[PDB]
RNA sequence: CGCCUCCUAAAAGGUAACGGAGGCGCCCAAAGGUCCCCUCAGGCGGGACGGAAAUCCGCCGGAGAGCGCAAGGGUAGAAGG
RNA sequence: GGCGACACACGUGCUACAAUGCCCACUACAAAGCGAUGCCACCCGGCAACGGGGAGCUAAUCGCAAAAAGGUGGGCCCAGUUCGGAUUGGGGUCUGCAACCCGACCCCAUGAAGCCGGAAUCGCUAGUAAUCGCGGAUCAGCCAUGCCGCGGUGAAUACG
RNA sequence: GCGGGGUGGAGCAGCCUGGUAGCUCGUCGGGCUCAUAACCCGAAGGUCGUCGGUUCAAAUCCGGCCCCCGCAACCA
């Protein structure tokens, strides 16, 4: 994956987000647009609208889903089976 | 074993380097 | 079930042996030899007795072997499956997780031909 | 008889802790061993194999016993049974073989079970009893890989003199019986 | 007991794989083991063998705490 | 169309109709004689492969099982194993 | 975000099913090209991908660069295997704002199908077929097993 | 009333002798052909009209019921 000689990657402007709304009382929705930001233990017990590129998924984050990207909880493709 | 990467012949097919075949 | 669980095949060279153990390949195999100063080319059928009760207290103490092994790796996928990520579907639809092409080929992810 | 370690080990350790334990007023109250019975259910020896004396030899051997046949109750179409059928074995462990048996079990066999947890807590009888099952015959110390064919398992019956679960399972654990929970 | 169908029981030494040796009767006086009670991992009080990991996820990164605030 | 069992049959026996319902035309060399042991079906719980049901353990269970085949009578204080 | 879907169906391919083989070590002989936020000698940290230094060269000077098959030796002993390298777990490297979808590479573990392929069907007549490595364009990196080239070793057979 | 049947989509075996569902066609996949038919190579699909019963076990033996075929229904 990323190389650990470089840092954690989230876009800043959505761990801005964040901390905003630890100190100023949580919490509510939180609309992005950031699949490739990282979820960071400062995200956990938020839930976030996450874009598949048609709506936004509201995921509720754990513990221990902390290492991934927003993304992977944010299906792209829909698929109902095949016949 | 041309695909093997854990190979001498493996690491040459890849045309990459490492434990297997080192420079 | 001699070491670690698993009973080595007899009249084989000792570091191939080591291999038929789940959580053990030849690289674990040539690290166990030196790290119990043990011959890689004698056969199975030939060591002592001491060479063996080494081999076996270092091996099944430095690496986790079969049925944790299998635990962990399950507990892994049990996990990914559970949290809802994308890892977690295809364990879940049991489909290729590492972004191959699924137009064709992914016979041993899905199992053989369902023709239609 | 012989004196044998888990014996003497009942009657000095695990009798008296358990007087302490319950508060017994009498000397036979005290929860005893009854009777080991393993019995190896197999039925794989049904039309194919009229020889299962293997089975014999190797229960022969690690018990010191031989077994008796079990044979069919009832014809049964769908397990390609007839009545009267050869399909399993039974042998009654009592006195000095039971606590033999239950010792090399208890030091030796359970511990070369594969990925053992402990015995199942649960197993218990609800009347003061205890049931296990194994999946092999290799787990037992007297048979060596070679003189072994093919894999049988078995159940083993273990009967207590007490009248509820909790006085049996306290025995048992006393005497060595190492539960998951 | 019956006579002549029943393997004969006599004193026993199986031997495990830490040295122990258990003073035992069996069909077979001399027995070599590669585990007993005494050094089996769930029976050793606790030994955690190989894995003392303590899960290690998913807290486990702290890799790191440089990013900004 | 002869034979066996139940009902009709009116609490002895017997009792008809092209009245209501089923069976027999075999079988077993042990499925016979005797002596000695043994006791079921089923229910709940426990036990590797083992399942509603294979074999094992426990508790409850007067007989509802079994007795070669129809039915009835009988029957574990055996006629059952 | 999709173009990378996936109950399936076809074409073109890669790597195989092994002993005329596979692996480890040591040892040879090409050609064509490319290369100034470009190729990078050598040096040191890491098993390694790499990372830090750092010499040279607008290149018949310097570098990519080792050619590989071959050769000397040792191991494997016919087994789904030291054949085969798919799939999955985990730890990492690199590019790039960013590798969830959706990159390549490295290391540990996992070690699938596959025992030479039904009906059918393709190519090649000599330095050819077969087999082995190597370079370039595109291009941050790369899903190239594609394409366009280049040499090594090197056949069988054509009655008609 | 008497005899005979109901089984892959179609038409027939299997039943009598209980355990073991078969043949032709059609159907789906792939070949050959420009394509098509034919042809070749593969594969799928019947819990046996039902409900009951005998048995260890029923397409198979037995009974009820539905449906279809054939014969009979005379002296009046
Ligand atoms: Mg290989
Ligand atoms: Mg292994
Ligand atoms: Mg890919
Ligand atoms: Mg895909
Ligand atoms: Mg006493
Ligand atoms: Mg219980
Ligand atoms: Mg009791
Ligand atoms: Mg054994
Ligand atoms: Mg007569
Ligand atoms: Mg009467
Ligand atoms: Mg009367
Ligand atoms: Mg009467
Ligand atoms: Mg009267
Ligand atoms: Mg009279
Ligand atoms: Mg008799
Ligand atoms: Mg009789
Ligand atoms: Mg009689
Ligand atoms: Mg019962
Ligand atoms: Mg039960
Ligand atoms: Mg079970
Ligand atoms: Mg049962
Ligand atoms: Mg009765
Ligand atoms: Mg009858
Ligand atoms: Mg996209
Ligand atoms: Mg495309
Ligand atoms: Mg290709
Ligand atoms: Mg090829
Ligand atoms: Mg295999
Ligand atoms: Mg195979
Ligand atoms: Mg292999
Ligand atoms: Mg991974
Ligand atoms: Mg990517
Ligand atoms: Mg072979
Ligand atoms: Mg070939
Ligand atoms: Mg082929
Ligand atoms: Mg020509
Ligand atoms: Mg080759
Ligand atoms: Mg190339
Ligand atoms: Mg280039
Ligand atoms: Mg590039
Ligand atoms: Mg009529
Ligand atoms: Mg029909
Ligand atoms: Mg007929
Ligand atoms: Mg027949
Ligand atoms: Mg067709
Ligand atoms: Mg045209
Ligand atoms: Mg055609
Ligand atoms: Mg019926
Ligand atoms: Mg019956
Ligand atoms: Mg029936
Ligand atoms: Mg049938
Ligand atoms: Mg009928
Ligand atoms: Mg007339
Ligand atoms: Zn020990």
């Amino acid at each position: 994956p990323r190389s650990l000689k470089k840092g954690v990657f989230v876009d800043d402007h959505l761990l801005e987000k964040v901390l905003e709304l630890n100190a100023k009382g949580e919490k509510r929705l939180i609309k992005t647009w950031s699949r490739r930001s990282t979820i960071v233990p400062e995200m956990v017990g938020h839930t976030i609208a996450v874009y598949n590129g048609k709506q936004h998924v509201p995921v509720y984050i754990t513990e221990n889903m902390v290492g991934h990207k927003l993304g992977e909880f944010a299906p792209t493709r829909t698929y109902r089976g095949h016949g | 074993g041309k695909g093997d990467r854990r190979t001498r012949r493996g690491k040459i097919w890849r045309g990459t380097y490492g434990k297997y075949r080192p420079r | 079930a001699r070491i670690a669980g698993v009973e080595i095949p007899r009249n084989k060279r000792v570091d191939v042996a080591l291999t038929y153990i789940y959580g053990i390949g030849k690289a674990r195999a040539k690290e166990a030899l030196e790290k119990t100063g043990i011959n890689p080319a004698t056969r199975v059928k030939d060591l002592t007795e001491a060479e063996v009760v080494r081999l076996r207290e270092y091996v099944e103490n430095t690496w986790k072997l079969e049925g944790e092994l299998r635990a962990e790796v399950a507990a892994n996928i049990k996990r990914l499956m559970d949290i809802g990520c994308y890892r977690g579907l295809r364990h879940r639809r049991g489909l290729p997780v590492r972004g191959q092409r699924t137009r064709t080929n992914a016979r041993t992810r899905k199992g053989p031909r369902k023709t239609v | 008889p012989l004196d044998v370690a888990l014996k003497r080990k009942y009657y000095e350790e695990v009798r008296p802790e358990l007087i302490r334990r319950f508060g017994y007023q009498n000397v036979w109250e005290v929860p005893r061993l009854e009777k080991v019975v393993i019995n190896q259910g197999l039925g794989e020896a049904k039309e194919d194999a009229r020889i299962l004396e293997k089975a014999a030899q190797e229960l022969a051997l690690i018990t010191g016993q031989k077994p008796a046949v079990t044979r069919a109750k009832k014809s049964i179409s769908n397990f390609k049974l007839r009545k009267g059928m050869p399909i399993g074995l039974r042998v009654t462990l009592r006195r000095d073989r039971m606590w033999i048996f239950l010792e090399k079990l208890l030091n030796v066999a359970l511990p070369r079970i594969r990925d053992f947890r402990g015995l199942n807590p649960n197993s218990f009888d609800g009347r003061g009893n205890y049931n296990l099952g194994l999946r092999e015959q290799l787990i037992f110390p007297e048979i060596t890989y070679d003189m072994v064919d093919a894999l049988r398992g078995m159940d083993i019956a273990v009967v207590t003199t007490a009248e509820t679960d909790e006085e049996a399972r306290a025995l048992l654990e006393l005497l060595g019986f190492p539960f998951r929970k | 007991m019956k006579e002549g169908i029943h393997p004969k029981l006599v004193p026993a030494r199986i031997i495990c794989g830490c040295g122990n040796v258990i003073e035992t009767y069996s069909t077979k006086p001399e027995i070599y083991v590669e585990v007993c009670s005494k050094c089996h991992p769930f029976y050793t009080g606790q030994q955690r063998f190989v894995d003392t990991e303590g899960r290690v996820e998913r807290f486990q990164r702290r890799y790191g705490d440089s990013y900004r605030k």
